[PDB]
């Protein structure tokens, strides 16, 4: 069950779910395994908020263990396409895809909580079939690895070689370590 | 009789930044008198009447245009205000007195009186309103518009004989109102909302749709130009009254460049006014060309038209004026771009 | 000779404490008005224009007090009006032209003095509209009054009865141009602070990036009012044309605890001095400790009534003493302590 | 099935679910295994109440057997970031995460019922793969164990060394014992 809250406006009282009420304030929740259906939902929210106010900044709360790469690219492309700056906040954790979306946020507006845990790894996939087909899928995933690393280097500011070395094996970065790496800009310790 | 170019040239001297509006007024007034010179309409077809509606934002020169126009034309020019006008038989006022005022200016000559012009300022103020239980009756509103509409249709109006004796004596001097130009000018505040609601296409949500940011949403300029009779009816104006006013002169908010000229080009400009004020105290005032740009920028934000300029000058010079009389040996004061921003203080020469 | 703004401000400082900005604006306006009167526009081609003032300020901030004190030193005729009484033309309530009639009385039927006069209109915020929309029904006391003032502020001849308004054909109404009649409109625009906060403060959301102040760090009414712009007044209800007629805008600040303490003794007509004279005529001396005055200021601030709050605290503290003081005998002096304000200790008496 | 209750207001009667009605009074219910999905719901509820009144204190009932660490840290960081003091209450039981969040409440506003059972243990985890990957993941859980023990010492007030020894194995603490340890401040036996 999702709790419902009452919003008071001049028009009159209105009833919203706890998630829709936050959506009214330009807040999108990215939670759980990334996949085609959840990604399309986030894409629809970004476009909807763009029309309402293309000047204000959107917020994205990323707490996910990662997921499909293809679904994540739809979100990344949507963020860079729309004019509003997307602020990414890491709550709990942010795996490979969650981290890629986290660092993909607007320069200067990327935040992370102190006890958050960030993890970045290279893409993983598999194919069963003829050797000829294996060579095709094997080449395709390598392109994704290079393409993803090229984009991470841009946002983080690290060299492509450095990203490749670190992403070869699972690397866990704390909130302060992420600031140095360039994934995020600042930490939200307390309300000021 | 006066050529439109002559009319426009005279208005340009006193009016700045309303070239489009001035053109309509010159053409409209020229065609009106032209029709009066001819008789019988020269054919069965009826030559449409010329009635101007000076709609424009605040401080856009609506009143200035009418007042400056009277100087050029020798014909009698009278100015009235719809606010004072009320239904007949009430303590407020009577609409019929407007004709009597026009006669006083022309010395009660019916011949030249018919060739006069009228300027009803604040016409929008009498816009139709809903009934109020507390109020006894709505004297101001559609009732006043009916009286004014009657004069436009053409009706003889009886006028007392120069304040006759207690006995009426039945003089009732008659003056036809069909040939009398009836200019009505008002700033229709809030009309932009209804006009925008009708011409707003809306913002899409898809990738290929066109998003409209609040910066380029709309402005008073280019919006009032698309005014139609239906939107004016929603404001409260009677449809018949709008139909009787085919000519529509729509003004636009003054631009930065236009405001800069008003600061120095007119003889009675704001800068010259303060210069004379300081000269009365024994000091001379100088305004830099860069300072004028900042003042115009601040005035545009206020949205009060020309009147906004005085606010910026009074604020910037508030501190110096307070201490300048008590101060001694200061012979010259200079204001620059930095002073307008407020970070710097007015420069003083000793 | 011509009084300088500093001299004029000195008089205001005697009666008003803390409103330095209002005094400067008022002094400069009087100085310019005097200069325009000293040298008429006929002297040169230039036609000097006037600038009206809008005295915005909270309750008990000295808006009305400034007008009263100003009349003390104004050699020019001055009068005070009430916007509530004013009504649009054609209604039984009142007419804007009546304001000129009141000013004409002070000048003894002198049109020249009345034309070059100053006028004050208190409670100008009362005639403000409810919302940015013009109206839903006719407003006799509202925008309609503002619509009639437009011609009066800018300048228009005003018809008024010459003497008695009777036995004269057509009443022989006098025509006095109001183009040179300075108009000062002072009002307490309640609720304007939230309007300004709407545009000044942004980002009021629910997320981490939102802005939350908890009502303690929020900007005060005085600070918000200082950032007032004409666009804000449009939402409050003021007509755009009316604002243009009033270019100068003066914002008064909320009286602080220190300012209230000064008001108790520093001004010529202070709250303490008023009660002291009450005791002096009855044969008693009233003394207030320095700590006591500070305590009264804190309590008065909570009331939110500004300077008027101070009177409430003093009345309650001296309620019991005044009731039994006349019955008492051999009373020559009284002293108030900090505890007396709190109510723990009864005020000292000298027998 | 959740029952529906009627609330009488000046505007008129309104129907609310039992959980939403209590949310209006700044009451958040933490129940069951902790996870990313329920955690984001609690986070949204906390932020929503902060906007309504950041001065009033929030209440967080904790009846759960524990769960994922990352999801819990999102709640912990959120409670500390916001200005309102979060008053945690223990109903039934409070496991490792339930206890860590319970003690994380504002000082002086942490409570527990007389018959509640608190339990604290070190993190649990596992990984299958190459030895190199095992070392990486093993170092993280050690940091998490040290980081979680550091925070417990700050709230409870016990020394870091004592927390390590006591948390090495499952330790059950009754309501009175928890007060001495420092996890909670007082017990609610009866309404006064
Ligand atoms: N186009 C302009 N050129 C020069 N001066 C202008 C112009 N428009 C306004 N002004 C200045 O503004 C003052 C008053 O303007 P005016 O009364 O014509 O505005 P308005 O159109 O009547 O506004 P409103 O109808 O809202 O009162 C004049 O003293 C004049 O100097
Ligand atoms: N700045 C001040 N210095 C000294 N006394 C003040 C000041 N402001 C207000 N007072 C006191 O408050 C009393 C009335 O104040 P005043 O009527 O001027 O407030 P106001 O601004 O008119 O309030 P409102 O806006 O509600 O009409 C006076 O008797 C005066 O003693
Ligand atoms: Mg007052």
């Amino acid at each position: 069950l999702v709790p419902m809250v009452i919003e008071q406006t001049s028009r009159g009282e209105r009833s919203f779910d706890i998630y829709s009420r936050l959506l009214k304030e330009r807040v999108i929740f990215l939670t759980g395994q990334v996949e085609d259906h959840m990604a399309n939902l986030i894409v629809a929210q970004m476009l909807f908020l763009e029309a309402e106010n293309p000047e204000k900044d959107i917020y994205l709360y990323i707490n996910s263990p990662g997921g499909v790469i293809t679904a994540g690219m739809s979100i990344y492309d949507t963020m860079q396409f729309i004019k509003p700056d997307v602020s990414t906040i890491c709550m709990g954790q942010a795996a490979s895809m969650g981290a890629f979306l986290l660092t993909a946020g607007a320069k200067g507006k990327r935040f992370c909580l102190p006890n958050s845990r960030v993890m970045i790894h290279q893409p993983l996939g598999g194919y069963q079939g003829q050797a000829t087909d294996i060579e095709i899928h094997a080449r395709e995933i390598l392109k994704v690895k290079g393409r993803m690393n090229e984009l991470m280097a841009l946002h983080t500011g690290q060299s492509l070689e450095q990203i490749e070395r670190d992403t070869e094996r699972d690397r866990f970065l704390s909130a302060p370590e992420a600031v140095e790496y360039g994934l995020v800009d600042s930490i939200l310790t307390h309300r000021n | 009789l006066p050529t439109p170019h002559e009319i426009r040239n005279h208005l340009d001297d006193y009016v700045i930044g309303q070239e489009q509006a001035k053109k309509v007024l010159a053409v409209a007034v020229y065609n009106h008198y032209k029709r009066l010179r001819n008789g019988d309409t020269s054919n069965g077809v009826e030559l449409g009447k010329s009635n101007i509606l000076l709609i424009g934002p605040t401080g856009s020169g609506k009143t200035l245009l009418a007042e400056t126009l009277a100087r050029l034309l020798d014909v009698p020019f009278t100015m009235a205000d719809a606010t004072t006008l009320t239904e007949a038989g009430y303590v407020g006022e009577d609409v019929e007195n407007i004709i009597q005022k026009l006669l006083q200016k022309s010395d009660y000559d019916v011949q030249k009186a018919q060739r006069g012009i009228v300027y009803i300022d604040e016409i929008d103020k009498i816009s139709r309103k809903s009934d109020n239980p507390s109020i006894t009756r709505d004297v101001s509103g559609e009732g006043v518009q009916q009286a004014l509409l009657k004069l436009i249709e053409g009706t003889v109006a009886a006028v007392p004989p120069q304040g006759g004796r207690k006995h009426p004596q039945q003089e009732f001097l008659q003056v036809d109102t069909s040939k009398i130009l009836f200019i009505c000018g008002g700033a229709f505040a809030g009309l932009d909302k209804v006009i925008s609601h009708r011409v707003e296409t809306g913002s899409g949500i898809g990738f290929g749709a066109t998003v409209k940011a609040k910066s380029d949403k709309a402005s008073e300029g280019e919006l009032l130009a698309q005014v139609e009779p239906e939107d004016l009816i929603k404001f409260g104006l009677i449809p018949e009254f709008i139909g009787r006013l085919p000519v529509v002169a729509t003004l636009n908010e003054l631009s930065e460049e236009a405001l800069i000229q008003i600061l120095k080009e007119p003889k009675n400009a704001l800068t010259k006014q303060y210069q004379a004020l300081f000269n009365l105290e024994g000091v001379d005032l100088e305004f830099r060309d860069e300072a004028l740009d900042a003042i115009a920028k601040k005035a545009m934000a206020r949205k009060t038209g020309a009147r906004g300029l005085r606010s910026i000058v009074e604020a910037a010079l508030l501190d110096t004026m307070y201490d300048l009389p008590s101060m001694e040996d200061v012979e010259k004061v200079v204001i620059d771009e930095s002073v307008i921003d407020g970070q710097s203080e007015p420069l003083l020469i000793y």
